[PDB]
């Protein structure tokens, strides 16, 4: 199996020469061996900065290089940013197909943070009618993405009736989702106002709403 | 596996080239589809499995 | 490029069958080498075959066949890496991988099957508007939620397609077989709730598609 | 209209068979059956395998005498042998002094290879009439494969050919026939279950993997080994394996009346014997109206060459004068020459050379060409080799 | 989920059967009685979305039926086939509906409106299926034999049916023309409008908005809507593809078909009087019961008759025996001892 | 068997086309001038153009999987026969195949059973079996059958592909105003030789 | 080296061959003893 003690491990700043140093498991892979250390990228995506173990691969940055490193798959991605989010794997080429390895998914210094950016809608006129009531802060911009939301409802945190998404981390470094006080129509109107209290990295915000 | 292709490319039986979501929103493209696996192999089950409440716009 | 068009999210049963399709570009299906590939929900790409151009279906890997099924629709200028009839665990990503430019030198698109069946249900969007007390800044919150749906594929989308810029999204995460999530467009003070500002949640199966506003409650 | 000729039963020879129709022009047609099957009734009672002894592990009583048990197997053979001495390998095998007494048991089994190959011994049934057949008809050498009971009608080129019952009788199959893995051997089985010692079929499967043998294969237990664990234990050898050695020859080469006995199914492909009624329901569009047919007439069919062998060896150039152009049928109006073609395009004042010959030398023979009837009388020549591969006209 | 009735539509048809003399082109039409089965159920297609929701579910008390040119929900109660009087519905899906119902030679078939306009369809439907056994019996027995007899089973998902589900036809409706002051002024109304105006010059053209053919008329005018929604089973009443190919459907078809074995009766042993030569069987058969006698030797002579009255037939005593099967019970031997 | 007449080729505006599909008993014909009315009034739009090119092939019958006729090829007989003897005082039964060659050793004792002197049985030259008939008829051709006779429908076998019939389909030319095929066709063999 | 690829399908070469958007059979090369020669029997595959 084509999967080594491989570069798992690379967290450095923008512009590091990001160094898959993977220690082959069972050796060197040559350029017919087409050790590459390509960037499978976050998403699933399949792409080459170094491909065919010689060579830089096509549609990646300049100061990609797959070839061997250590004794093993050897990534050296120059230019590594921290929007360079991807998986550095350093695997072979059988001569009946390119096999990526288990790589290293990383993220680099860079990205700076921002505030989040909370629009706190209430328990809405369609949700309190039937079971539902969710005053939800839809976070834009929490950068970067740590950021916890706590219950603030009818004068305690709610232990059942607080509700956080998956806040999806953005390509401008900040993250975003719903979060809300979404309870029921005695969920909604016994609470003040459905409400999510934003910790983003210790710092505070309001994504919450009035009904 | 069953090339499910409704003439353009042979995706899979339950997962053909509009497969799921196929048969509800082209009404006549359900109906090419039931003229094309109509007289297919997979069209009645390529049918059932797009077409018959069990596309994405299914709870299924 | 020689890049796959990948498949769908693959929502099929526990035997339930389905296609990551890899509509191979940079060659035809006769010209684009499509390696078969699953992008495993553990380690990342678990091969299923390696195909070269002239031919582009990928010959299947060690374990790459079987329930993963290489196929070629080479006159419409792809494959298809079938997920077919597998059992619970297999939920993996059906991509392809471009074999010229000496590894795989472009990926496909990949795409998300899952072995889990269920009925023929509705699905949920509803508008997350501004707040009742504004909910308004130098952005707003505009957009929509997507709301007690499943399987692959079903869709929520905020701003309503003008609305591209400040999307905070979460996705439709299956709670109790509902899909939950909510996504809110940062759309402009005129857009939110002055203009058209609104999210949707959306499946072809009955060809049924939902918006829900994004607009202040007064 | 249904023309019903009667083909000789023996493939090969192209028979002509000249419809008339009446409002019509002449419409000869050609016809010949390509193959004929013969599938017989097959009944398989025995099963032909091998039998071997399945005799255990010699049950040494070191010192002590017991008593045989009757196990119900195929031949089960039980036997004490009272007062072995029996040592061991590694000693003696037993540690008392004379009462050790071998427990011989042994039955019959039906071997791996009797599992695959089983002589079938199918009771002989009545046979299955099918036979494929081609014709040159109404312009077209199209063919119909048949059912031959009579009553498996194949209208095919708008024509309801119904062939069948075939007249002749000489079944490939015996009363009683062995399958034995390519071949068939007309042979008579014993009784199911009632062989004898030494017979061909000595394991009788009663089914094909069956549960039941009838094996009388005279195993009989010998005297012990001495002193050590051994089966004296003589039996009759394969009866099968006799009858493998005795394999005999097959209707392959031992078919009566030049049949092809082929089986898997058993059938009598090839067998040439007795006559073919056929009955052809031709439609109206073969009827061709002789006023629409060309006006072929003032015709002289000289003879140009005479050779009486295994071809049609007449050449005729019939000097004929036709009103119009058109494919005249030009079929033999005679009884003795075979012409090789059926029609001729008649275009004018033209001389159709016709390929006409037959067994008889001196051959003064009619030949119709779709109206015309005209005499050629030759002299033949004699044969020049005096072997041909297969008959001729 | 199978939401093949989703798919499904109400399809009118211009039946005969129509109530009054005048067919009408009713939602109620029977395509065809699919009725071979030796049980005596009949399964007949009929022309409405019986046993479906109007919102697509299973409408376990409500059936729809195509009205006006839309859908159109009723209760299942206002189901009604007689065939000499209403008999027992066995059950409905889609266009299909099995019932036991009883002799006749006309199968009308009602369907109650939900303004109670009961559309009965009447074909001449002869279902009157021969009883198998020794006997004609005439209801369900207590004690008798249980002969193997088909059935349309109660099993109403589409395995083995395939309905010609093609696409709908070109459905003409007089209301998408109106009048500008007598002009050509017609209202779109939301459908596929096909408008062929009686104008100068291009009068055609099948949109979907509003018309405004000025020195049109409605006789100036003509209006069809466009169906490209539904599935509609290909019943000969239905205009087909003149305006298509074939390029239609073919879907599941409920209610298939199984056999089962009905207990059926026979009736008691006659008086038997044995003298010499001769057996007098005096049986008084409680239904048409056929009884035959045989020579139970070569020369059989095995006559049968059917029995409705008090019958003492003096039976020949043959001297290989009488075979006497009367009824549905085993056949009495008669050796003449001399 | 049944028959699969289509939903009606309404020729509207302009003349019919002849199209022979190949099935068995393929009808076609083109009625042109139909001037057929709609259930929401008027079928063709247009009204000298229209014309119905109706058409309707044979279907085999649906209950063909239920309700079987079989012509069986009787050919000769087997016998195979019991009997019970009180061999030692014990009666003990013993079924073999009787054709002589089967012969049972049962108790003992060597049983050879048969042959039988006759053979004047039940079994005809062509049988038929219809589900629990048992008659001695004679069938039609097989894909040679006649029209309207017990075996219209014929089929070389009851689960087979292929069915000969010539059902009389005599499709007449269609009422006024109605989409309708009006299509003459034989009674049904399986409604003859089954109701007979 | 014959490709069964498109464009380059030919060539007596000399190195590697680079048809990319070739198969596995979308290549062929064939080995040919143009060296030595071999004493002719015609079970061996002679000069055809």
């Amino acid at each position: 199996q084509a999967v080594v003690t491989q570069e798992s491990a690379l967290t450095t700043s923008p512009g590091e020469t990001v160094t898959l140093t993977c220690r082959s498991n069972i050796g060197a892979v040559t350029s017919s061996n087409c050790a590459n250390w390509v960037q499978e990228k976050p998403d699933h995506f399949f792409t080459g900065l170094i491909g065919d173990t010689n060579n830089r691969r096509s549609g990646v940055p300049a100061r990609f290089s797959g070839s061997l490193i250590g004794d093993k798959a050897a990534l050296t991605i120059t230019g590594a940013q921290t929007e360079d989010e991807a998986i550095y794997f350093c695997a072979l080429w059988y001569n009946n197909l390119w096999v990526f390895g288990g790589g290293t998914k990383l993220t680099v210094l860079g990205q700076p943070k921002s505030s989040p950016s909370v629009t706190l809608f209430p328990p809405s006129s369609e949700e309190l009618e039937t079971n539902k009531a969710t005053l939800v802060c839809t976070i834009t911009d929490f950068y970067p993405g740590v950021v916890t939301v706590d219950w603030k409802v009818d004068g305690t945190p709610v232990t059942q009736g607080m509700e956080t998404t998956q806040p999806s981390k953005q390509s401008n470094n900040k993250y975003m989702a719903s979060s809300y006080l979404t309870l029921t129509a005695r969920a909604w109107e016994r609470h003040s106002s459905y409400s999510c209290q934003v910790t983003h990295e210790g710092h505070t915000v309001e994504k919450s709403l009035s009904r | 596996p069953v090339m499910c292709l409704l003439a353009n490319t042979t995706f899979p039986c339950s997962q053909p080239p509009c497969t799921p979501c196929c048969y509800e929103k082209e009404p006549e493209k359900t109906l090419r589809m039931l003229e094309d696996n109509v007289m297919s192999p997979g069209y009645y089950q390529l049918l059932q499995a797009s077409l018959t409440c069990s596309p994405r716009r299914q709870r299924r | 490029q020689i890049q796959l068009v990948q498949s769908g999210r693959e929502v099929k049963n526990p035997g339930e069958t389905v296609k990551i399709s890899c509509k191979a570009s940079g060659y035809t299906f006769t010209e684009y080498p499509m390696l078969w590939v699953k992008q495993a929900p553990g380690k990342g790409f678990r091969w299923m075959g390696l195909i070269y151009t002239n031919t582009g279906e990928p010959t299947y890997a060690e374990e790459f066949k079987g329930r993963f099924v290489f196929s070629l629709e080479i006159s419409a200028s792809t494959a298809y890496l079938q997920i077919n009839n597998l059992t619970n665990e297999d939920t993996a990503t059906y991509f392809c991988v471009r074999d010229y430019f000496i590894s795989l030198d472009y990926w496909g698109q990949g795409t998300t099957l899952t072995v889990s069946s269920a009925k023929t249900t509705a699905p949920s969007v509803y508008p997350l508007a501004p707040v009742c007390g504004g909910t308004t800044g130098s952005s707003v919150t505009l957009g929509c939620l997507v709301k007690g749906y499943f399987p692959e594929p079903v869709t929520l989308t905020w701003n309503s397609g003008s609305l591209s810029s400040g999307v905070h999204t979460f996705p439709a995460l299956l709670q109790s077989g509902l899909y939950t999530l909510s996504s809110s467009v940062t759309v402009t003070s005129n857009t939110w709730p002055s203009q058209t500002i609104t999210c949707n949640v959306a499946h072809p199966a009955s060809s049924t598609k939902v918006d829900k506003k994004i607009e202040s409650r007064r | 209209y249904e023309h019903v000729t009667v083909i000789p039963n023996t493939v090969g020879v192209p028979y002509k068979t000249l419809v008339n129709r009446p409002g019509y022009s002449p419409m000869v047609l050609e016809m010949e059956l390509l193959s004929v099957t013969l599938e017989p009734t097959l009944s398989l009672d025995y099963i032909t395998c091998e039998y071997k002894t399945v005799i255990p592990s010699p049950y040494v009583k070191c010192c002590g005498t017991a008593e045989c048990k009757d196990k119900s197997l195929p031949d089960y053979s039980c036997k004490v042998f009272t007062g072995v001495y029996p040592f061991m390998w590694g000693g003696a095998y037993c540690f008392c002094d004379t009462e050790n007494t071998q427990l011989s048991e042994a039955h019959v089994e039906k071997s791996e290879s009797c599992k695959t190959e089983f002589a079938s011994a199918y009771r002989a049934h009545t046979a299955s009439a099918s036979a494929k057949l081609r014709v040159l008809y109404q312009g077209n050498n199209v063919t119909v494969s048949a059912y031959a009971n009579g009553d498996h009608a194949v209208t095919v080129k708008d024509a309801k050919f119904i062939v069948g019952p075939m007249s002749s009788a000489w079944t490939p199959f015996d009363n009683k026939i062995v399958v034995y893995k390519g071949d068939v051997y007309n042979m008579d089985y014993p009784p199911f279950g009632a062989g004898r010692p030494g017979q061909f079929g000595d394991i009788q499967s009663r089914t094909p993997e069956s549960e039941d043998v009838y094996a009388n294969t005279q195993l009989v237990l010998q005297r012990p080994s001495a002193g050590t664990v051994h089966v004296p234990y003589s039996q009759a050898p394969s009866g099968f394996k006799y009858w493998l050695k005795e394999r005999g020859a097959s209707l392959q080469h031992t078919a009566p009346f030049g049949c092809q006995i082929a089986t898997n199914p058993v059938r009598a492909m090839n067998c040439a014997v007795g006559n073919m009624p056929i009955s052809i329901d031709i439609p109206d569009a073969a009827f061709t109206r002789v006023v629409d047919a060309p006006s072929l007439t003032d015709m002289s069919c000289e003879v140009p060459a005479c050779t009486h062998s295994s071809d049609f060896g007449g050449v005729a150039i019939i000097k004929y004068a036709a009103s119009k152009k058109g494919k005249c049928a030009v079929h033999s109006m005679t009884n003795a020459v075979t012409i090789r073609e059926a029609e001729i395009e008649v275009e004018g004042n033209s001389q159709l050379q016709i390929s006409f010959s037959t067994a008889l030398a001196s051959a003064e023979f009619r030949v119709q060409v779709c109206s015309t009837q005209v005499h050629c009388a030759a002299e033949c020549h004699p044969p020049k080799d005096h072997i041909v591969n297969y008959p001729a006209s | 989920n199978f939401n093949v009735y989703k798919a499904i539509r109400p399809y009118l048809a211009h039946c005969p059967d129509c109530g009054e003399g005048h067919s009408c082109h009713s939602p109620v039409a029977l395509e065809r009685i699919r009725n071979e089965a030796t049980d005596g159920t009949l399964k007949i297609q009929v022309s409405l979305q019986i046993g479906i929701k109007t919102d697509d579910s299973h409408d376990w008390t409500k059936l729809r039926y195509m009205d006006n040119h839309m859908p159109a929900d009723a209760e299942r109660a206002r189901l009604f086939v007689r065939t000499s009087a209403p008999c027992t519905i066995t059950g409905t899906m889609g266009h299909f509906i099995l019932a036991r119902c009883p002799k006749g030679e006309t199968l009308t078939v009602g369907f109650t409106d939900s303004g109670k306009i009961s559309h009965s369809c009447t074909h001449p439907f002869h279902h009157d299926p021969p009883v198998i056994g020794r006997e004609k019996f005439h209801s369900r027995p207590q004690h008798r034999k249980e002969l193997p007899c088909s059935t349309y089973a109660q099993s109403t998902a589409a395995t083995a049916e395939e309905i010609e589900v093609h696409m709908p036809p070109d459905t003409p409706d007089r209301t998408l023309m109106s009048q500008q002051s007598g002009n050509v002024k017609i209202t779109v109304n939301s459908q596929t409008v096909r408008y062929k105006c009686n104008c100068g010059d291009s009068n055609e053209g099948l949109t979907t908005t509003d018309k405004v053919i000025n020195n049109c008329k409605v006789d100036q005018c003509h209006a069809a809507v466009t169906n490209h929604k539904k599935w509609q089973y290909n019943s000969p009443l239905v205009p087909r593809n003149a305006e298509l190919g074939d390029r239609k459907g073919k879907v599941h078809i409920p209610f298939p078909l199984a056999n089962v074995t009905c207990r059926v009766p026979k009736a008691r042993n006659p008086t038997v009087t044995y003298g010499k030569n001769q057996v007098i069987m005096l049986l008084y058969p409680d239904h048409p019961t056929l009884l035959s006698y045989r020579n139970m030797g070569e020369e059989p002579n095995y006559q049968e008759e059917w029995v409705t009255h008090k019958k003492e037939v003096i039976r020949t005593v043959p001297t290989e025996g009488l075979e006497v099967t009367w009824g549905n019970n085993e056949p009495y031997k008669y050796w003449p001892q001399l």
